[PDB]
């Protein structure tokens, strides 16, 4: 019958590694490298597309910096389309606990909620995992500024500063070195840029092979703005932390 | 069963209910506590119809309850009310609806401020100063009307909860055996004992 | 890979057959059927000193005249128990009376071969079920994740049955008292247990007709061990 | 729906399934349970490659299933989550049921029984989690510690450990941990707990979590510096 | 039907009538509306008997798996509410279920009041049936926790008296029972033509009754 | 070979090894006879120990009043099939008030055992099955195969060593055929029929069991020192 | 609108003795103010020494009968072939009446045999299960004409020793099967007098040791 | 739950010393509109069972197709199908009562009253009775609707019980349904002059008698009727 074809997604190894989320992982390392960093006054989201052409519209494209609500937003490593179908389950998540408690969605609830999805097709199924690895970046009146990451596992941490994709192991390393406890979002804006253009396997890092994204409490008083750059506000940050 | 009365005070909640409970022509019981604490700064008094008031209490307790161990955390009096509401308007429309009237009054302890929310059994949410439901706010809204003030202190709002089942109990051609009186504020729930 | 419910060349269901091997891996778990009641006797089996031995649960009751000792894999007869006592006090709620030993097992052993592509495997765990019935009287059974049972005047199972059942063909006999096989089910299980035997890592039970299902103190236990030691140093 | 046999016997009678599964509790950071005279302690080992990590929001190790029962674990991170889920769902729908709280046992049986019914259903794999409950039972002032495995076995423990390493900190316990007199008071308790964690740690730093469990459903969870005291105090008694 | 039960220094007593009607036809002259649900568990019945012995005859079997489960007796608190919540799932149905649910555990003497509707009710006094208003009347003067043993099985014995002597659907005989702490004790049936002149003598009253 | 991993797979001969091999289960399985005359029909069974203080397992179970099998294989399959046999007897007494033609049954267990021979993931009955009854057309014999084949018969025997007492019915055909209204020579027929498939061990009182039905004979099992009479 | 019900009337009566029980019925099946049978049996034996009347609603009396005579059968096969007892049968019985809780088995059911110590038994059903043990019940259509008379006739209600005036009552003997046989017959006799759906024939059924015996009487066929 | 729209009247039978009889008009009613007029209402199941069927006529020409589609089915490997293990009287009333009895608990009946008469193997005579409620009886005579309240007070003359049956011969018998069906038609509103019979023997078999008329009928006295009291012209 069917059996034959069956390639057991969700199954240990001998070892006690589920393959199928290792071989996920393995994939999320070929994608584009995505940093988060936490500042007292801020988060941060950069991300670099991956080798992109002339022709593309980068104004109108959106490949790893998606916003889940006013308050959260999302820096994408792996499968865009795999990304996508777990962006709009907890942009709905997002308003389901809206509708019902009439106050914005916790960042860990919204975070714990899509890891628990992703957990799922790990365990039950026989389905492949998403190959999708999350940094959440969000704010609420609980516990502030909060950065996570979650993988295909299902399995989810909280972070003053990480990267997911590409060079995390250096980048880790490169991010662990300068960052300090009492730093802004001006000075981590500057980390995250820096991180990238060493870390890059690019020649040269510039504006069109870049997404970012800042949430500040810099909006007009006691509340929250999320502000997805422009291509040219890109451009400007470049050179403005001397990179271009 | 009969009469919730609630009023907010300056910096508390006070939730009044009856005690009687009749079955046919018999008062079976006269202590009866109409009330389940939802979180440590949150009381919901109810009334409605038999059998349903208690479990619709119980069924939102647990998941209240379940909500406070999940995330280490008390949810706001608004946000449990919003969530009761849901539940009540979800109710209604149902095979067998819920007939429950409740008061939810609870102690905000991230904006210091008392709050208190009526919500009838179709899902009617209003947030009030002072609240009743049934029959109960015919009789006691002229008084709390006249002698209601914002700036209230615990004991105040006693006097003048007093005087408004004073009436009740004078008008009503209900006995309704007194009420059990609970005192919502920044250091929790407590009953008073002696009313 | 291959069909859960398959049949091997032999005619037999791999499955089964596997689990039968689990089954061996199981500590010593033994019964004696008498006339003044079935004595049912389990090897606790700790894994480490700091594990509280009386939470060792091997020895069950299913109801007040029906009690159960279990062997292999121990988390899979929770199930099998839970099914047995709904089975026994619903038969009590349609007939007004207590359920014949027999039917009880039977209804357990139904649950067996319920395993397909339903649960996906069968059970790794052998059952020893003991009681007392009006009809048949005192009884001992034996039932398998085959689906198959076999009553028994004596039975062994687990890690030491081969060797223990050997012992139990020369010692049973038809007018034993409880009192003697007592001590034959300490006996027994003190030959083919690793550790010494105690009252700490040993565990007896009865089921009588005047008392019904009971699991024995620790404190009672070790008096017949102590009376063991004394008859077996008699001569 | 997909009911693929994926937990099934072996020729020799095992199931490689449940026993992977066991492995990747092996590779879990280790987490300690031990039973004082009127407390419980659990500990638990946060490795140390993960820095840069906020500690205010990164899942702490240890949780709450009730105001009188907390569950911490072995294995996968993620597993885990389902099987706190369920216990604390369960835990109020006894509540709402009986009229009162789960007990200790009551609770390990349920998550237990969860564990079990995941190596013999169709289309689902075994959790990668062993756990340790411990608690009070209501109006009851005998500590209770528990341990849970992926096969669905549960048993008692007067002390347990569990994860990665774990066979040296349980050969610690053994020759430390005396049974008829078992630690006194919490410092004992606490100090005995953090102990039998140095030996497999590696820094007394942010490594290890202790989280107090005391009856009447009182549970606290020691900070870093309090922990750091008796990281300081063992070490120097160790210098003799 | 008439059926009470009172929590007391020593225990809870429990007293039913043993009448049953189909219209005004007496169907029953003598019928058991009381259930040994355990050695420390009682049930009364009021409302229709088919109701009252198949859904207590449940909770039986549910109190009986607890006990198997947990190697000990169930709460007459849990028991009661068991007992509520089988009536929630036939909400609206048309059961007709009036208990009070008797017994000794750790709290304690138990007495638990549950109808049709869910409703569950704790108590130290409770009186179900068509003739309950004349058996609170005697029980509400005579009241109290410092009764005896022998005179607490009087007074809710003469309770039923009462409301069988006035009630039309309430007689045929009394059934008493007394809940301690080694479990329940049946005191016995009580023909009510028989009890009514041998209390109208010894007491003095039921004056207006010519005898 | 490579071909016997499931039932829904022929071989290239056109063999269905999982039902031979649920066919060899059988074979291994205990001796039981079934023979029949005009008037009744009659079961004899070897019934098969674990060991000395093991019972003997039961090898015959009543369907209804009129109508009973042997088992030979799985136990637990013929307590399956056999209940589903009680089921089917019982829908045609409530339903049309008749009695379940023997023949009509065997059609039912063919079809059932059937089923689970062409479909994905079941597996088929490891048990044979030797039904006796007596109905409107008289005594009846039928042979029951997993593979789905039902067989009306004289006589026969299936289990281990089943070709003894099958040759030995083979010759007495003609005989026992001709036993009307004499039921412990029918009985003695079968016993001495089953006593050609036995090597070592010998007919005693707890080994032996057998079973009866005929034209004023409701099906009756004899076990115990009920059957003493015959050894 | 459909009525699923109707009311075939008859009625039955069940006496418990010392060591016997008997339960009596009338033969007549009627629709209204027709007959639709003179001698349609109405009490059956079920097996194991146990006899059934299902009286009312005749298409729910067979279907109830049908039922539990199977439940009997498959006792046997589930529990290896072992008597059922009257009390287990009376309980069997309460669980196929309420499995119709809300479409009720319109018919007042009666039961009789021995119990297990070898005493007479009658047990009593209602439409919707409750049931309960008792010494003498009669059921359907002319059960409030001949229940008062079986009070006190059988257990000598309101009948006290004379001289005393009230003060020691009648002694409750033990009926012989001759004499409830005499009381069956003028129960029935006299029922047939005054009400109009009880005649035609009486069949009574009487349960000893021995096993289950009958006896026919003619009744008025007006 | 439905109404009856065209509707079959009265079937009346009764047993005799070697077998039954039963009868029924070929009428169809559409309330009071007599519609149809070659309606039979006796259905045939083999050589040895006749079905008389009263009330709603599509739920009869439904029942007509089980009892046909039952025949078929009873011959599917069966060898015996026309000799030991053919279709008895009993079963094809047990059938039919089963499904009665199923349709009314479902709250959607078959809107009938049926009489299923016959002959079984052994020779005993079968005659039976059931109705949209699934409620069955037995009787020496049976008939439904009307003939319930003015055939089988007639045919009860002649059979009144159990042992007037040896004594009952075909002709008589014959007579007393013939009769019976002139005294319906006299009464019976809803009722023709034209009818069907069906005599079960267990010697002679089935003999099935169509295209019957009532005849013999007292009229001529109308005459000399006048008015409604005082009227003498
Ligand atoms: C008093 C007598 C009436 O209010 C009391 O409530 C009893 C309670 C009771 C409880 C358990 C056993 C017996 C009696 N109730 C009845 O007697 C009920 C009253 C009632 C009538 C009709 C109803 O439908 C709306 C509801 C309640 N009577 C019955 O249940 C009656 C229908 N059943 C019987 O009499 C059954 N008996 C008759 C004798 O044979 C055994 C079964
Ligand atoms: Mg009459």
């Amino acid at each position: 019958g069917s059996r034959r074809y069956d390639s057991r997604t969700t199954i240990f190894s001998p070892e006690g590694r589920l393959y199928q989320v290792e071989y996920a992982l393995e994939s999320i390392s070929h994608a584009g490298t995505a940093i988060g960093i936490m500042a007292s006054d801020g988060i941060v989201l950069a991300a670099e597309r991956k080798v992109t052409s002339t022709l593309l519209e980068q104004d109108t494209s959106t490949e790893k910096l998606y916003k889940l609500n006013d308050k959260i937003a999302v820096a994408v490593a792996g499968l865009t389309a795999d990304a996508e179908i777990l962006i709009n389950t907890a942009r709905i998540h997002a308003q389901n606990y809206l509708k019902t408690y009439n106050e914005d969605i916790p960042v860990e609830i919204l975070v714990r909620r899509l890891s628990d999805i992703k957990q799922g097709y790990t365990q039950h199924g026989g389905l492949r995992p998403f190959g999708v690895s999350f940094i959440y970046a969000g704010y609420d009146d609980r516990y502030g500024y909060q950065l996570y990451t979650s993988n295909p596992s299902g399995n989810y941490t909280g972070w003053k500063a990480i990267s997911v994709g590409a060079n995390t192991s250096a980048a880790q390393t490169l991010l662990q070195m300068d960052y300090k406890d009492d730093m802004k979002v001006d000075d981590a804006i500057e980390l995250a840029l820096k991180t990238l253009s060493k870390t890059t396997d690019s020649s040269a890092l510039t504006y069109d092979r870049l997404e970012f994204a800042t949430i500040r409490k810099g909006a007009n008083d006691g509340e929250v703005y999320q502000k997805i750059f422009k291509p040219q506000e890109i451009k400007d940050i470049l050179v403005k932390t001397g990179i271009t | 069963m009969d009469i919730i009365l609630g009023i907010r005070v300056q910096d508390s909640v006070i939730l009044a209910s009856s005690k009687a409970v009749t079955r046919g022509i018999s008062v079976l019981k006269d202590s009866d506590d109409k009330t389940r604490q939802l979180s440590p700064h949150t009381l919901m008094s109810f009334a409605g119809e038999a059998g349903d008031t208690v479990q619709f209490a119980e069924y939102i307790q647990a998941n209240i309850q379940l909500y406070s161990i999940r995330e280490d955390y008390e949810l706001s009096p608004q946000a449990v009310s919003s969530f009761v509401r849901q539940e009540l308007a979800k109710s209604i429309r149902s095979r067998r609806p819920y007939q429950v009237n409740v008061l939810i009054g609870g102690y905000d302890k991230k904006k210091n401020k008392p709050e208190l929310y009526q919500i009838d059994y179709l899902g009617t949410k209003v947030e009030l100063p002072y609240g009743a439901h049934g029959y109960s706010g015919f009789y006691t809204f002229s008084l709390l009307d006249h002698h209601y003030r914002p700036d209230m202190t615990t004991e105040e709002g006693l006097d003048l909860l007093k005087l408004c089942v004073q009436e009740l109990e004078k008008r009503m051609p209900m006995d309704f055996k007194g009420v059990i009186v609970k005192i919502v504020d920044k250091d929790g729930i407590r009953q008073v004992d002696d009313f | 890979d291959r069909g859960v419910s398959t049949f091997s060349p032999e005619g037999r269901l791999f499955q089964v057959e596997y689990s039968l091997e689990a089954i061996k891996l199981g500590s010593t778990a033994i019964g004696i059927a008498t006339k003044e009641g079935v004595v049912l006797g389990v090897e606790k089996r700790a894994t480490s000193p700091l594990l509280e031995s009386d939470s060792i649960e091997k020895i069950v009751e299913i109801d007040r005249h029906i009690g159960c000792a279990m062997s292999g894999l121990t988390a899979d007869a929770r199930s099998m128990i839970e099914h047995a006592r709904t089975a026994a006090v619903t038969h009590n709620l349609y007939y007004d009376e207590d359920i014949n030993v027999e039917s009880l097992t039977q209804s357990v052993c139904d649950l067996a071969l319920r395993f397909g592509e339903l649960m996906s495997r069968p059970f790794g765990v052998a059952l020893l079920i003991a009681g007392h019935d009006a009809d048949d009287g005192y009884q001992l059974f034996h039932a398998e994740p085959s689906g198959t049972f076999y009553r028994y005047n004596a039975k062994a199972i687990g890690s030491g049955s081969e060797g223990a059942q050997a012992e139990l063909l020369n010692e049973w006999h038809s007018s034993l008292t409880l009192k003697e096989a007592e001590l034959l089910v300490l006996k027994i299980l003190k030959q083919v247990m690793e550790e010494k035997l105690d009252e700490n890592n040993a565990q007896l039970s009865c089921i009588t007709k005047q008392d019904g299902f009971k699991i024995y103190d620790n404190e009672k236990t070790a008096e017949l061990i102590k009376e063991l030691k004394e008859k077996e140093a008699a001569e | 729906g997909y009911d693929r046999a994926l937990s099934i016997f072996s020729p020799d009678g095992h199931i490689f399934q449940v026993e992977y599964a066991l492995e990747a509790v092996k590779r879990g950071t280790c987490a300690v349970g031990v039973k004082g005279k009127n407390c419980v302690v659990l500990g638990c080992e946060r490795r140390s490659t993960l820095k840069l990590q906020d500690t205010r929001i990164t899942p702490s190790k240890v949780s709450k299933i009730d105001s009188h029962v907390v569950l911490s674990f072995s294995g996968l991170n993620a597993d885990s989550r389902i099987l706190i889920e369920k216990a604390r769902v369960e835990a109020q729908s006894h509540r709402l049921t009986l009229e009162d709280p789960v007990t200790v046992e009551y609770l390990t049986r349920y998550v237990a029984g969860v564990q079990q019914r995941y190596t013999q259903s169709g289309g689902v794999r075994p959790f990668g989690v062993s756990t340790l409950i411990a608690g009070f039972d209501p109006r009851d002032d005998e500590p209770k510690l528990y341990q849970t495995e992926p096969s669905g076995i549960y048993s008692s423990w007067s002390a347990q450990t569990i994860g990665r390493n774990s066979k040296t900190v349980r050969e610690f316990l053994e020759k430390n941990y005396d049974r008829k007199e078992p630690p006194a008071t919490v410092e004992e308790c606490v100090k005995l707990t953090v102990r039998s964690l140095l030996e497999v740690v590696q820094t007394g730093a942010k490594n290890i979590e202790i989280t107090v469990v005391k009856p009447d459903s009182d549970i606290v969870a020691l900070s870093s510096e309090e922990i750091n005291q008796y990281v300081t105090q063992i070490e120097q008694e160790k210098q003799e | 039907t008439t059926t009470l039960a009172f929590k007391f220094q020593h225990g809870v007593i429990a007293a039913v009538d043993s009448r049953a009607s189909a219209g005004s036809y007496i169907s029953a002259l003598r019928m058991n509306k009381v259930i040994e649900i355990n050695p420390y568990l009682l049930g009364t019945m009021s409302g229709c008997a088919a109701d009252c012995q198949y859904w207590e005859r449940l909770l039986a079997k549910e109190c009986r798996l607890y006990y198997l489960r947990n190697g000990e007796r169930i709460s007459v608190s849990a028991a009661s509410k068991l007992l509520s919540n089988m009536m929630c799932q036939y909400r609206g149905m048309g059961l007709s279920m009036g208990s009070m649910i008797c017994g000794w555990d750790k709290k304690g003497p138990g007495l638990y009041y549950v109808d049709e509707h869910g409703t569950r009710l704790s108590g130290n006094m409770f009186s179900t049936g068509s003739g309950n208003t004349y058996a609170y009347g005697v029980l509400d003067s005579n009241y109290k926790w410092d009764l005896s043993v022998e005179d607490a099985l009087y007074l809710g014995k003469r309770s039923i008296l009462a409301a069988a002597h006035r009630d039309a659907y309430s007689g045929g005989s009394v059934n008493l029972y007394h809940v301690t702490e080694d479990g329940w004790i049946y005191h016995g049936n009580h023909d009510v033509g028989e009890l009514f002149w041998k209390v109208k003598e010894e007491e003095g009253s039921f004056n207006n009754v010519i005898g | 070979n490579n071909y016997d991993g499931d039932t829904v797979t022929f071989s290239p001969t056109g063999r269905l090894f999982q039902v031979e091999y649920a066919l060899e289960a059988i074979k291994q399985g205990s001796v039981t006879v079934g023979l029949r005359s005009n008037t009744h029909a009659v079961l004899v069974a070897l019934k098969r120990n674990a060991d000395e203080l093991s019972s003997y397992q039961k090898k015959i179970i009543k369907c209804d009043e009129h109508m009973g099998l042997s088992l030979a294989g799985l136990a637990p399959d013929a307590r399956v099939l056999s209940n589903y046999l009680r089921q089917q007897c019982n829908y045609s007494s409530l339903v049309f008030n008749r009695k379940l033609a023997v023949e009509r049954a065997g059609h039912l267990l063919c079809d059932k055992a059937q089923k689970n021979t062409q479909s994905y993931g079941g597996r088929p009955y490891g048990v044979g099955l030797l039904i006796i009854g007596y109905d409107k057309s008289g005594a009846h014999l039928l042979e029951f195969q997993p593979s789905g084949n039902v067989t009306e018969l004289y006589g026969t025997a299936i289990g281990a060593r089943s070709q003894g007492a099958k040759t030995y019915l083979e010759r007495t055909l003609d005989t026992f055929i001709k036993i009307d209204g004499n039921p412990d020579e029918l009985i003695k027929a079968g016993v001495e029929a089953i006593s050609q498939s036995l090597r070592d061990e010998s007919l005693t009182v707890d080994n032996l069991s057998i079973a009866i039905v005929g034209k004023d004979t409701p099906f009756t099992i004899y076990d115990g020192e009920a059957v003493a009479k015959y050894i | 609108q459909f009525n699923p019900y109707g009311d075939n009337g008859g009625t039955i009566l069940g006496i418990a003795g010392e060591d016997f029980a008997v339960l009596a019925g009338d033969t007549r099946n009627i629709t209204d103010y027709s007959i639709n049978s003179r001698y349609e049996p109405k009490v059956f034996d079920c097996g194991d020494n146990i006899v059934m009347s299902a009286n009312g609603f005749a298409a729910d009396g067979d279907a109830l009968v049908k039922r539990f005579k199977n439940s009997v059968k498959w006792y046997h096969f589930d529990h290896n072939d072992k008597k059922l007892s009257i009390n287990s049968a009376a309980r069997n019985i309460q669980h196929l009446l309420y499995s119709r809780r809300f479409f009720p088995y319109y018919v007042y059911n009666i039961i009789a045999g021995l119990d297990e110590d070898g005493k007479g038994a009658v047990y009593s059903f209602d439409p919707v299960g409750s049931y309960q043990r008792e010494q003498c019940r009669a059921g359907g259509a002319a059960a409030s004409l001949i229940m008062p008379f079986l009070d006190n006739q059988v257990n000598f209600k309101n009948q006290y020793e004379p001289g005393t005036n009230g003060k020691v009552k009648k002694p409750l003997k033990y009926l012989s099967v001759e004499e409830v046989i005499k009381l069956v017959r003028d129960s029935f006799t006299s029922a047939t007098e005054r009400h109009i759906q009880v005649g035609d024939g009486l069949e009574i059924l009487i349960v000893t040791k021995d096993g289950v015996r009958k006896e026919f009487y003619e009744l008025k066929r007006d | 739950t439905q109404q009856p729209i065209v509707t079959g009247t009265s079937v009346i039978s009764m047993k005799y010393d070697n077998g039954v009889i039963i009868a029924a008009d070929n009428l169809g009613s559409y309330g009071s509109l007599l519609r149809f007029n070659g309606v039979e209402r006796l259905i045939p199941v083999g050589d040895n069972t006749v079905v008389g069927i009263s009330g709603d006529i599509s739920d009869m020409q439904h029942i007509e197709r089980l009892l046909k589609d039952l025949v078929t089915e009873n011959a599917y490997d069966n060898p015996l199908a026309d000799a030991e293990e053919a279709l008895e009287p009993s079963y094809i009333f047990e059938y039919l009562a089963t499904v009665m009895y199923q349709r009314r608990s479902k709250m959607n009946p078959l809107w009938n009253a049926i009489i299923v008469a016959g002959v079984q193997s052994n020779g005993d005579q079968f005659l039976r009775y059931v109705n949209l409620l699934g409620v069955t009886y037995s009787s020496p005579t049976l008939a439904t609707g009307f003939g319930a309240h003015m055939a089988n007070p007639l045919l009860r003359k002649v059979v009144d019980r159990e042992s007037d049956i040896p004594k009952t011969t075909v002709q008589v018998a014959e007579e007393a349904i013939v009769n019976a069906m002139r005294v319906l038609y006299y009464r019976d509103a809803r009722s023709s002059r034209n009818f069907s019979l069906a005599i079960i023997d267990k010697n002679t078999g089935l003999t099935f008698k169509k295209n019957l008329q009532v005849e013999n009928m007292k009229w001529d006295f109308a005459k000399d009727i006048k008015g409604y009291g005082t009227q003498k012209i």
